[PDB]
């Protein structure tokens, strides 16, 4: 039962994770010239939002 | 306030740039020499960085309503410069194979300088966007400069709208700071404010939205899809100046806006820098895990490098070495990116015309180029911050800064990041030394550069003392 | 023919050296070593694989019994101090005067 | 005075194997064997001239020698080297390791033979200076500085039977483990300078004035959490411990690499000498946690090591259950019990530099490493069988080898402590002599079931047999009289076990 390394594959769990992570994250560099403007402005509305939240 | 002779032997640097552009194209419109041009040019960025030296000795004071001279100024101008100069060194051979009009070049290297040099002496609003504007429109020169290739032409195309609306995000920033203060200086932002009314919205949203502009400037998330497809997209020479002077003016500037504003006290916009910081190290590190191309590579690095200046920002309030923290870092770095994209701009270089791709099949490099390959991995080892490597100095400042503070969310996405990263920069360094299947003293000198951008690399990782002390030595104005 | 002849001798001294000793560790030296010629000379003929599992087997029961004298070592050096058979013989009474308790786990682990 | 040349002549030794392989691919191994010479006799020296038999236990700190030089003045940085009974411990065996690893990769006559002497001594230098230094920021730098010659190796010069990703991906996996955990022993380091700076207002990062630092409890357990984590990672202590096998399996051929970098324990010498004495209440919270994890180490190492195929992981799994073992040790407060630590960690690595040289003195011959292809090999190798016999004896228990005078005085003071965990780990005992028997048997016993162990093999080499007794010399000598290392350091373990006891 514990030929296969449990408890390696336990830690190497989280590699898993950042693979998964950067592939997802990945997608939103899609080489549109309008999606980046628009995630400027999205980006613009979350720290106005978060500036006029936290004051 | 008025210009006077100690305020003009202040202004050396700005002055001997700004000559030496007069005096270039002056040159180019007498006759057109590749050679001759990037001579002169190369000769007035030196006098610049020697005429340094007297503008120490001028001492530091106010030269304008605009601009500030201290030893902030002397140690940004100073990198800047070598930027600069290292961008020229990498450029000719890369000019060497290009059909069309070379001088050009080294005419906007010399502009974006100047708005480098005005960035590092910026102590008001106007000064902060000039700078800002007088650096990208020269970079939207230098990343189109081979505009017949796709990759440049889209890249500047890119660059171009998102800087002009960054540009007009920064500026509208400014006119709702302006509207709340009524004064344009640094120091002057939040003045009219006291008994706890910091968090004023309308200083607060301008506050913002230059936040927005800087960090689309300093490729910070989600200001960051940019840095991968225009670091790729432009030339070698003008992916080492755009990663190394451009980032460096502007964050100095930040460094000094934020030190001398009273508002930057405000813990509203702390914790969004914070945020800010911990997404782009976490993101520019997760994107680079699976990235086949060096320059994009090079992009998401910048991100997380950038991201780990922000954490060393926040605590700028609160520690006593934020400032030096960043200096070191910004030194190291600096010497990293022109090590790394050195080596990539000599495989680069001559240009081999624009239908033919510029790829740098980075594999088995040590077995035709070993010289190159052992700078190229001395530079991926110090971009990890791996000990005795000027990176590792910086990256221990940054993690000395972020203990001060209690920042300790910041301090564990550096460690994070610090794992990510040393996966991709050891695959890299490793794929070096794998198995695959000039003739100029430029090129020899580029070489000399990225050798001794290797060698200081290595002796301050070593040694890092005098770096310290040369830092400590460039006391800003309290 | 030599190794066998090796794996005797060593037997041999190692019997005696368990039957010489004044202290339970030099008697375990001894004890142990024993175990050890036991094993190499049960599977003599190793190209048979079964000798090699009662090899095996022989092997681990009697490390399983060397661990509860070992037990036994652990609890004597504990409670008197000493490893020697006259000093426990000699102090032992004196120290389990109130208590019998861990002399009896000794000498269970003994047996 | 001896210590700067003691880590500096690795380095320059290093540096003239890879100058001097212009002159001849067969020299810069000479050039490597005389400097590893060197060092090995002024250690040596350093043991004559010490007088550590004699010396008696004062407080920490007590250095027989010691040497300062400043690096870094504005945070209070300096190179300072010390060395005690400990200390000099580790620097003969890391000499002695050096020395063996340099005569194992003999037969090396590849194209660029002078790097790979170069990134060996620069191991073994670092690994010196880790043992030497006594400044928070000099022994981090060292113990990160041993990791890159430590990558590269493994990924350039490893087992050229595996393929290259794997072995890219071995020692990338290495990396990250160790380096990420030396960055969390950092923040530990930086986290107690400024908590040193913040109660008495001066920047040092020295261990002795370090020691009297005023914290909360609380802070303290997190200081000693990095500490911990960094000295588990390369302990290895479970669950941190895939790195090691990974390692091992894709190290070079020749099995140097394997006794250079890996096999000294740098880890466990850091528990006691920055662990336990500069957070000595948090530890002593800690100590039922490790120890239960060195018991759970102790049994999945055995469990481990008893499923694998593979030798290499089966000595690897050997050393994970051994260092569990020390890791109960370590943290029982003992003297008994720390001494017999010390004796179990250089027996120990004495055991498994000569299971490892076996090994691979074994796929040297018959250039395969898998329990199903290897049987009945004792009829037809002249010395390899007995020697790895006696290795697997020693790595067993069994007395008449260190490694018995180790765990059993390790199992004595840990019995004056802690009892369940004391009889728990003499049945972890049990299974160490349970998968030392299945490693013998499926290796050297048996009738061959494969073609490449049916064929008469050629015998060992003459300095491969030499060093190999010698090695079994050294285990028969420490086993039968483990007198003068146990006086060696005496006073080291003292200092540290009254700093322990005394501060809780
Ligand atoms: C993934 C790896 C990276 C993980 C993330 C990075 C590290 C996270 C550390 C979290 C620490 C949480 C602390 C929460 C309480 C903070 C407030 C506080 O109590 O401050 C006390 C003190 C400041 O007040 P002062 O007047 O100095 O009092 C002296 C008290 N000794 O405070 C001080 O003087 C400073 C206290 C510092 C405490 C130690 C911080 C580092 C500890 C080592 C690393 C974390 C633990 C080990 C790894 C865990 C698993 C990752
Ligand atoms: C009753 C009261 C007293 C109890 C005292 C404690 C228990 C004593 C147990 C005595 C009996 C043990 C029998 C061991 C037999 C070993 C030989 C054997 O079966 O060999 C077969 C196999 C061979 O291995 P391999 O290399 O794969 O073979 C090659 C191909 N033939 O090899 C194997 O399969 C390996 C077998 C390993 C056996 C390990 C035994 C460990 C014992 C631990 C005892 C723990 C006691 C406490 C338990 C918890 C209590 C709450
Ligand atoms: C006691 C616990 C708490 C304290 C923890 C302190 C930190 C140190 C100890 C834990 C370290 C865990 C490291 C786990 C990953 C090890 C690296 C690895 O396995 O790399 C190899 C792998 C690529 O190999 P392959 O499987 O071939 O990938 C297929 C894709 N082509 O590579 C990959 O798949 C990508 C690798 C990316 C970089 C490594 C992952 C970094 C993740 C964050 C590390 C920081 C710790 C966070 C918490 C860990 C879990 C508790
Ligand atoms: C991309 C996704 C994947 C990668 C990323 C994964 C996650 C990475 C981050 C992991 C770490 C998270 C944060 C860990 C530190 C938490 C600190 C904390 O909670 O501190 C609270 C408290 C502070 O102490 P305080 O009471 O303020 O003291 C002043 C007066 N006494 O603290 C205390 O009082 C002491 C608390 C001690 C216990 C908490 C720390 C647990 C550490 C777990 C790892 C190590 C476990 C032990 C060893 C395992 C085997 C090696
Ligand atoms: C730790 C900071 C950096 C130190 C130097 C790291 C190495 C730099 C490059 C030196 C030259 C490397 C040559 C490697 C040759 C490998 C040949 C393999 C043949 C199979
Ligand atoms: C992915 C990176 C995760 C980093 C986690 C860091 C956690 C720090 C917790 C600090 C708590 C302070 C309480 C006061
Ligand atoms: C760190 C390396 C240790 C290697 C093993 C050393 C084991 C100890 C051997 C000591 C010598 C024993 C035989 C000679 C005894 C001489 C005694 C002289 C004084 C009475």
């Amino acid at each position: 039962l514990l030929k296969r390394d449990p408890l390696n594959s336990m830690m190497n769990i989280p590699a898993v994770l950042s693979r998964f992570a950067g592939k997802g994250l990945l997608l939103s560099e899609n080489g549109y010239l309008r999606w980046y403007v628009a995630s400027m402005s999205i980006g613009a509305v979350v720290v106005l939002a978060l500036l006029m939240v936290l004051r | 306030m008025t210009i006077t002779p100690q305020n003009l032997i202040a202004l050396l640097p700005l002055l001997i740039v700004g000559l030496t552009v007069v005096v270039v194209m002056l040159s180019i419109a007498w006759r057109r020499n590749h050679f001759l041009n990037a001579t002169l040019s190369v000769i007035g960025l030196n006098a610049a960085l020697v005429s340094l030296w007297f503008v120490g000795q001028a001492g530091a004071m106010d030269v304008t309503p605009l601009m500030r001279v201290d030893g902030f100024a002397m140690l940004y101008t100073g990198l800047v410069l070598l930027a600069s100069l290292a961008t020229c060194t990498f450029a000719y051979p890369w000019l060497e194979g290009y059909n069309d009009n070379k001088d050009e070049f080294y005419l906007l290297v010399l502009i974006a300088a100047l708005g480098g040099i005005l960035l590092a002496n910026a102590n008001h609003l106007a000064s902060l966007f000039l700078g800002i504007e007088l650096i990208s429109l020269p970079l939207f020169g230098l990343v189109g400069y081979a505009f017949r290739q796709k990759r440049s032409l889209e890249a500047s195309i890119k660059y171009t709208i998102l800087s002009a609306a960054a540009s007009s995000f920064l500026l509208f920033g400014m006119a709702l700071v302006y509207a709340q203060s009524g004064d344009l200086s640094f120091v002057a932002l939040g003045k009219n404010l006291g008994d706890g009314m910091l968090n004023e919205p309308l200083l607060l949203a301008g506050f913002g939205l230059m936040i927005v502009g800087l960090g689309f400037k300093l490729s910070l998330v989600p200001f960051h899809l940019w840095t991968p497809d225009v670091y790729q997209g432009a030339p070698a020479p003008v992916s080492t100046f755009l990663a190394t002077a451009s980032k460096i003016a502007i964050f100095g500037v930040v460094m000094r806006l934020f030190l001398y504003a009273p508002v930057g006290d405000s813990e509203a916009i702390r914790v969004v820098l914070a945020i800010i910081a911990f997404a782009s190290i976490i993101f520019g590190n997760l994107m680079a895990l699976s990235q086949t191309n060096i320059k994009r590579l090079l992009g998401y690095s910048s991100i997380s490098h950038l991201g780990y200046l922000l954490v060393a920002l926040i605590a700028l309030q609160t520690g006593e070495m934020s400032m030096e923290a960043v200096g070191v870092y910004l030194a190291g770095y600096l010497f990293s990116s022109l090590g790394a994209f050195g080596v990539v701009s000599l495989m680069s270089s001559p240009y081999r015309g624009p239908d033919a791709d510029s790829l740098f099949s980075y594999r088995g490099l040590f077995w035709h180029r070993p010289i190159l390959a052992a700078v190229m991995t001395v530079m991926m080892l110090s971009l990890a911050g791996i000990p005795m490597t000027l990176g590792f100095i910086g990256k221990f400042y940054v993690l000395a800064v972020g203990v001060q503070a209690h920042l300790w969310w910041l301090v564990g996405a550096v460690v994070v990041g610090s794992a990510i990263g040393l996966y991709y920069y050891l695959r890299v360094a490793v794929s070096l030394y794998l198995h695959a299947p000039p003739s100029n003293w430029q090129y020899s000198a580029g070489g000399i550069v990225v050798l001794i951008s290797a060698l200081l690399v290595l002796v301050l990782g070593v040694w890092p003392q005098p770096l310290i002390s040369i830092v400590r030595l460039a006391m800003p104005l309290m | 023919y030599s190794r066998f002849f090796a794996y005797t001798n060593l037997f041999i001294a190692s019997m005696v050296v368990l039957v010489l000793a004044d202290n339970l560790l030099l008697m375990y030296l001894g004890w142990e070593g024993v175990g050890l010629c036991s094993y190499l000379l049960i599977g003599f003929y190793y190209t048979d694989p079964k000798n090699g599992a009662a090899a095996m087997k022989a092997f681990v029961v009697t490390r399983v019994g060397d661990v509860f004298l070992a037990f036994a070592l652990f609890i004597l050096y504990n409670e008197l101090g000493t490893l020697n058979f006259r000093e426990m013989v000699e102090l032992a009474p004196a120290h389990f005067a109130d208590g019998n308790n861990m002399l009896m786990w000794a000498t269970l682990m003994l047996l | 005075m001896l210590l700067p040349w003691l880590i500096l002549i690795p380095f320059i030794g290093g540096f003239l194997c890879w100058q001097t392989e212009r002159f001849g691919v067969k020299v810069p191994r000479w050039i490597a064997l005389i400097t590893m010479g060197l060092t090995l006799a002024l250690s040596l020296q350093l043991w004559l001239q010490g007088g550590y038999s004699l010396t008696q236990s004062a407080g920490i700190p007590q250095w027989q020698s010691e040497f300062d030089m400043p690096w870094i003045p504005r945070f209070g940085i300096s190179i300072h080297l010390a060395i005690d009974g400990l200390s000099l411990l580790m620097v003969v065996l890391t000499g002695l390791l050096g020395v063996l690893a340099v005569l194992c990769s003999w037969k090396e006559i590849e194209k660029y033979q002078g790097f790979f002497h170069l990134n060996l001594m620069w191991i073994l230098g670092g690994v010196i200076g880790v043992f030497l230094a006594i400044d928070m920021f000099l022994f981090f730098f060292f113990w990160e500085m041993m990791l890159v010659p430590m990558y590269f190796l493994i990924a350039l010069w490893g087992h050229k039977a595996s393929d290259g990703k794997t072995r890219i991906t071995a020692a990338t996996k290495f990396f990250i483990y160790t380096q990420a955990s030396g960055l969390v022993m950092l923040i530990a380091i930086l986290a107690l300078v400024f908590v040193h700076y913040n109660a008495t207002g001066v920047w040092t990062f020295n261990y002795e004035e370090l020691l009297n630092t005023p914290m909360s409890s609380g802070v303290e357990y997190l200081l000693m959490l990095g500490f911990f984590i960094a000295f588990a990672v390369k302990m290895p202590v479970v669950p941190l411990h895939g790195w090691l096998p990974d390692a091992h399996s894709q190290a070079p051929t020749a099995g140097s690499v394997d006794l250079a970098g890996i096999l000294l324990k740098t880890a466990a010498y850091g528990l006691l000498r920055f662990s336990l004495p500069l957070f000595p209440n948090a530890s002593a919270e800690f100590a039922p946690i490790a120890m239960w994890l060195g018991v759970i180490g102790i049994f999945y190492g055995a469990w481990m090591a008893f499923a694998q195929t593979d030798i290499k992981r089966l000595i690897a799994y050997t050393s994970v259950s051994h260092m569990g073992f020390v890791l109960i040790a370590i943290y029982t407060g003992s003297q008994l019990a720390y001494q017999g630590a010390v004796i179990q960690m250089i027996a120990h690595g004495l055991s498994a530099a000569g299971l490892f040289i076996l090994c691979g003195q074994l796929y040297e011959r018959i250039h395969t490493r898998d329990m199903r292809m290897m049987g009945g090999l004792w009829s037809k190798m002249k010395w390899l069988p007995a020697l790895s016999l006696f290795f697997a004896v020693a790595t067993l228990g069994m007395p008449g080898t260190g490694n018995f005078v180790g765990e059993f005085m390790i199992l004595f003071g840990s019995f004056q402590v802690v009892p369940v965990i004391t009889v728990i780990s003499t049945f972890g005992l049990v299974f160490a002599s349970v998968y030392s028997l299945a490693m013998l048997h499926r290796a050297y016993f048996g009738k061959a079931k494969s073609q490449i162990a049916s064929q008469e093999l050629p015998g060992m080499s003459l300095r491969e047999l030499f060093m190999i007794l010698l090695l079994v010399v050294l285990l028969v000598l420490l086993g039968f009289y483990p007198q003068p290392i146990l006086d060696t350091s005496h006073s080291a373990i003292g200092n540290i076990q009254q700093w322990f006891v005394n501060s809780v």
